[PDB]
RNA sequence: GUAACGGGGCUAAACCAUGCACCGAAGCUGCGGCAGCGACGCUUAUGCGUUGUUGGGUAGGGGAGCGUUCUGUAAGCCUGCGAAGGUGUGCUGUGAGGCAUGCUGGAGGUAUCAGAAGUGCGAAUGCUGACAUAAGUAACGAUAAAGCGGGUGAAAAGCCC
RNA sequence: CCCGGCGAGGGGAGUGAAAAAGAACCUGAAACCGUGUACGUACAAGCAGUGGGAGCACGCUUAGGCGUGUGACUGCGUACC
C-alpha cells in the first residue's frame, strides 16, 4: 500500500561536529552533502529536509592534494560591465576560510528551495570554538 | 435584514467607482456618510445618494434606529455600454464606449 | 456597426533591394 | 511600441493595487458649532475656530 | 443570392483576409456552398420485386393469422355508426377492408374514421399492409388478388 | 435538413472545460486554450504512469542503502547476500521493514552477511 | 503481528484484522482464500525464510469486494502529425480481509 | 561571463588487464483486462476446458461504431405532483456517448428498428454581435486670456446682468 | 408612501401562477467584470502541467480513512495547426 513519507513536523534533527583539519575538501564536502540530504537515515524522504545539523570547525585547515592549493581558481561574476573576478585557493583562505567549504557544499547539494534549506543548516567556523554547545553537538568521527 | 438599494444605469464607470466603494466597504453608516461627503470624487456623491436611499429605506420600510447599522455588502458592477463613433485622423473611425455601472449597497444592523 | 469602408494604403516599404 | 501578448488579469490587478485612495480620517469637530469639517478648513455654515469668518 | 459581384475591399494592402464578393459562403446573409435542388426521389422497383414483396407480406400476414377472409362485407346505409358496430361486434379496431367492388356506403362510413380504411384489390400497397395490424378480405378480392399475382 | 450543432458544441466544450478545471489563468476559462492543456495533461499522465514505478524504485533503493549503511553493509553486498540466500523479497517491502521495524532489518542484514561469508 | 505474501506477482505487507486491495482472483466473494506462499512471519521474535515460502505458514483471508479500480484515461497524441487517440481503463481488483496469520 | 569533464570536486573520484556485485527502458519476465489472425476437441448464425502469434505509426487502403434535424413506426409513450434548454453531482462503456438527480424553466419531447443529410469546428491574415488587452495611458481638436460681484438653480469658472 | 434634484433609479404596497415576468420585459449559457467563504503566496526563476506529497477548511460511519477545495516541497516536463 502507501509507502511511508516522513512528515516535516515530526522530524528529529541531531547536531554533529566535524573537524576539517587534515581532510580532503571534496571527500568531506560529499559526506556533508549526504548528511544534509539525510541519505544516511532509514527515513529519508526526497521532498522533506530530513537531514541533520553539522558544525564544521577549522575550515581554514582543509587540505587539497596536488597543486590545487595554488592552481584552483574560484571564478564569479557580478552581473556588470566586466565584473568577472578570480580568486585562488590561497586568496580565498586568507580572506575568509568558510566560503570555500560553503561553496563546495552548495555545489554538492541540489538546487531549489529544498537545497537552500539543506545548506541553511551548515554553520562553518574558521576557529575551533563554536557557540552551539547548548544543543549537545556530539562529535562525529569521519 | 437586507434593505438593498441600487442605482442602475449610472454614468460613472465601475472601474472608477470601485475605488470609492472600497473606502466605505465594511464601515459604519456615519463614517461612510462623512467619508463620501468629503471625498473629492463625482462617484463620491453618486454613491452617497445611494447610501442615503438605503438608509431612508431602512428607516421607513424596515426597522428604525439607524445608529446600529453597518454597510455589510457593497459592490460596483458594469452596466450597458453605449456605442459612439468618434472621427480620427486619416479617415480612421474608432468606437467610444460610454460605460455605465450598476452600484448596489446593502446595509444591515448585524 | 459598419465595417471600416476606407483603409489607407500601406506605408511604402523601406528599400530592401 | 505595442504589446507582443495580452497581459493577464492578475498583472492588471497587481498594477491597479496602488490606485486605491486613502480616506482622510481627519474629521475635526468645531469647538462651538460641533460640526465636522476638514482640518484647517471652514465649516459649511461658515464657522472656523469658533468665530465666524464668512458672515453669510 | 441577391447582392453585388464587387469585391468588399481591394485585394491587397488591406489588413483583412482576402475576399472576392459578399456572396461568399463564409459570409453572413448569403452562402450555402451546395444548395439543394428540386429532385425526384422516386426509386425504380421492378414489377417482379414488387410482386415478390407483396406475396411475402401476404404470406407473413397469413402465417401470423393477421389476415381474415370473410364473405360479402357491406354496410346497408352510409352511417359510420353501423360500421363501428359491425367492427366492434367482430372485435376489430385497426383493420383494412379490401373489397373487390368498392361500395359508396362503406367508403363514406370508413372515410371519417382513421383506424379503418378502405381500398380496392388493385389499389394495395405493402406499406399500408405492414402498417395495418389486421386485414379483412372478401372472396372476390382474394380471387382478384390471386389472379393479378399469378 | 438543416441541423443546428450548438447543443453538441456546448456539450463538448463543457466536457473539455470540466476536464481542464483547476488550471491557472485562461487555461481553465478559454476552451480554445484549455483544449491544449487537457491533451498535454493526458500526455503527462501517460508518461508518469511509467515514471512512477522507476521513481518509487529509486526511493526504495535509497532507503535500503541508507538502512544497510547504518547497519554496516553496502546495498550491493546486502542484495548479493539476499540473492545467495535465495530471498525473493522486493524493495518495497524491504523499505517498509527498514522504516518501521529495525530488528527485522537487522535480521535480514545478518542473514545476508552469513550467506555472503 | 504482520506478514508478507506474494499473491499477484507483488508482495503485500498485511497485519491481522486489516483489509488489503490486491489483484483480482478467480474466487467467490464470500469464500476464504488460502495463501501458502508467505515470505515472513513477524512477532516479538523474528523468524526469517532460509528457503522461499517458509515451511508451514499460510494466510487466511476473506474476499470482501470484487469491483473495479478508478477511471484512468489514456491519451496518446503526436505533435504536428495529425494523430490523437483516446482510451479508458479500469483495472479489476478483489479486495480481501486478512483475518488469520499462521506461524 | 569561468564556458574544450555538465558542475561540485577528484592525485585516484585520471588511463590499461581481470574478477565479483548493484543501478540502469515503455526491452524481457509475473499477474489481471481488451481486440484481430490460423489451427485442432467441439459450439455449428456462438462460447470456448483452448493453442501460437499480433496490437508505434504519417500519407494511404479495409472494417466496426457514437452524436443531431426531419419521416414511418407514432392518434403509441413521458409530460403543469413539471417536457426541451441551462447548470453541478454519482455511476457506466477501450470510445465518440448513456443513465438518474439538486435548482431555474415553463410546454413540449420521444423508446426500439429503418430512410435523407445543409449531420459533428481549433485555426483558412474567415464572416456577424459582444467583451477584454494595452488603460483609466494619449487626447480632451492654433499659446486671442480670464477674474471678481450679484441672480436662478440641488449642484456655477463656462447659464443671466 | 419614502429616499432622491417637482429628475433617473431604487426601496415599501398592490396587480399578477410567477415582477431575479416591470415595458433595457419567454427560457437566459460563455468570453468579461466584483463581493464573501477555505486554502496558498512577499528568498524564489522558465508551456504554469503530471506522480508523489505534509498541513489547513468542510460532513461521514466509525473513531481510520474516506468525498471536495487548497496545496509548500520534490523527479520529469521548451503550447496547438
Amino acid at each position: 500500500m502507501k509507502t511511508f513519507t516522513a512528515k516535516p513536523e515530526t522530524v528529529k534533527r541531531d547536531w554533529y561536529v566535524v573537524d576539517a583539519t587534515g581532510k580532503t575538501l571534496g571527500r568531506l564536502a560529499t559526506e556533508l552533502a549526504r548528511r544534509l540530504r539525510g541519505k544516511h537515515k532509514a527515513e529519508y524522504t526526497p521532498h522533506v529536509d530530513t537531514g541533520d545539523y553539522i558544525i564544521v570547525l577549522n575550515a581554514d585547515k582543509v587540505a587539497v592534494t596536488g597543486n590545487k592549493r595554488t592552481d584552483k581558481v574560484y571564478y564569479h561574476h557580478t552581473g556588470h560591465i566586466g565584473g568577472i573576478k578570480q580568486a585562488t585557493f590561497e586568496e580565498m583562505i586568507a580572506r575568509r576560510p568558510e566560503r570555500v567549504i560553503e561553496i563546495a557544499v552548495k555545489g554538492m547539494l541540489p538546487k531549489g528551495p529544498l537545497g537552500r534549506a539543506m545548506f541553511r543548516k551548515l554553520k562553518v567556523y574558521a576557529g575551533n570554538e563554536h557557540n552551539h554547545a547548548a544543543q549537545q553537538p556530539q562529535v562525529l568521527d569521519i | 435584514m437586507e434593505t438593498i438599494a441600487k442605482h442602475r444605469h449610472a454614468r460613472s464607470s465601475a472601474q472608477k467607482v470601485r475605488l470609492v466603494a472600497d473606502l466605505i466597504r465594511g464601515k459604519k453608516v456615519s463614517q461612510a456618510l462623512d467619508i463620501l461627503t468629503y471625498t473629492n470624487k463625482k462617484a463620491a456623491v453618486l454613491v452617497k445618494k445611494v447610501l442615503e436611499s438605503a438608509i431612508a429605506n431602512a428607516e421607513h420600510n424596515d426597522g428604525a434606529d439607524i445608529d446600529d447599522l453597518k454597510v455589510t455588502k457593497i459592490f460596483v458592477d458594469e452596466g450597458p455600454s453605449m456605442k459612439r463613433i468618434m472621427p480620427r485622423a486619416k479617415g480612421r473611425a474608432d468606437r467610444i464606449l460610454k460605460r455605465t455601472s450598476h452600484i448596489t449597497v446593502v446595509v444591515s444592523d448585524r | 456597426n459598419n465595417r471600416p469602408v476606407y483603409i489607407p494604403r500601406p506605408r511604402p516599404p523601406h528599400p530592401r533591394l | 511600441a505595442v504589446q507582443q501578448n495580452k497581459p493577464t488579469r492578475s498583472k492588471r490587478g497587481m498594477r491597479r493595487s496602488h490606485d486605491a485612495l486613502t480616506a482622510v480620517t481627519s474629521l475635526s469637530v468645531d469647538k462651538t458649532s460641533g460640526e465636522k469639517h476638514l482640518r484647517h478648513h471652514i465649516t459649511a455654515d461658515g464657522y472656523y475656530r469658533g468665530r465666524k469668518v464668512i458672515a453669510k | 443570392v441577391t447582392g453585388s459581384g464587387k469585391k468588399p475591399w481591394r485585394q491587397k494592402g488591406t489588413g483583412r483576409a482576402r475576399s472576392g464578393s459578399i456572396k461568399s459562403p463564409i459570409w453572413r446573409s448569403g452562402g450555402v456552398t451546395f444548395a439543394a435542388r428540386p429532385q425526384d426521389h422516386s426509386q425504380k422497383v421492378n414489377k417482379k420485386m414488387y410482386r415478390g414483396a407483396l406475396k411475402s407480406i401476404l404470406s407473413e400476414l397469413v402465417r401470423q393469422d393477421r389476415l381474415i377472409v370473410v364473405e360479402k362485407f357491406s354496410v346497408e346505409a352510409p352511417k359510420t355508426k353501423l360500421l363501428a358496430q359491425k367492427l366492434k361486434d367482430m372485435a376489430l379496431e385497426d383493420v383494412l377492408i379490401i373489397t373487390g367492388e368498392l361500395d359508396e356506403n362503406l367508403f363514406l362510413a370508413a372515410r371519417n374514421l382513421h383506424k379503418v380504411d378502405v381500398r380496392d384489390a388493385t389499389g394495395i400497397d405493402p406499406v399500408s399492409l405492414i402498417a395495418f395490424d389486421k386485414v379483412v378480405m372478401t372472396a372476390d378480392a382474394v380471387k382478384q388478388v390471386e389472379e393479378m399475382l399469378a | 435538413a438543416r441541423v443546428k450543432r450548438g447543443v453538441i458544441a456546448r456539450a463538448r466544450h463543457k466536457k473539455i472545460l470540466k476536464q481542464a478545471k483547476g488550471y491557472y489563468g485562461a487555461r481553465s476559462r478559454v476552451y480554445r486554450v484549455a483544449f491544449q492543456a487537457v491533451i498535454k495533461a493526458g500526455q503527462y499522465a501517460y508518461r508518469d504512469r511509467r515514471q512512477r514505478k522507476r521513481q518509487f524504485r529509486q526511493l526504495w533503493i535509497a532507503r535500503i542503502n541508507a538502512a544497510a549503511r547504518q547497519n554496516g553493509i553496502s546495498y550491493s553486498k546486502f542484495i548479493n547476500g539476499l540473492k545467495k540466500a535465495s530471498v525473493e523479497i522486493d524493495r518495497k517491502i524491504l523499505a517498509d521493514i527498514a522504516v518501521f521495524d529495525k530488528v527485522a532489518f537487522t535480521a535480514l542484514v545478518e542473514k545476508a552477511k552469513a550467506a555472503l561469508a | 503481528m504482520y506478514a508478507v505474501f506474494q499473491s499477484g506477482g507483488k508482495q503485500h505487507r498485511v497485519s491481522e484484522g486489516q483489509t488489503v486491495r490486491l489483484e483480482k482472483l478467480d474466487i467467490a466473494t464470500g469464500e476464504t482464500v488460502e495463501f501458502a506462499e508467505v515470505l515472513m512471519i513477524a512477532n516479538g521474535e523474528e523468524v526469517k525464510i532460509g528457503v522461499p515460502f517458509v515451511d508451514g505458514g499460510v494466510i487466511k483471508a476473506e474476499v470482501v469486494a470484487h469491483g473495479r479500480g478508478e477511471k484512468v484515461k489514456i491519451v496518446k497524441f503526436r505533435r504536428r502529425k495529425h494523430y490523437r487517440k483516446q482510451q479508458g481503463h479500469r483495472q479489476w481488483f478483489t479486495d480481501v480481509k486478512i483475518t488469520g496469520i499462521s506461524a
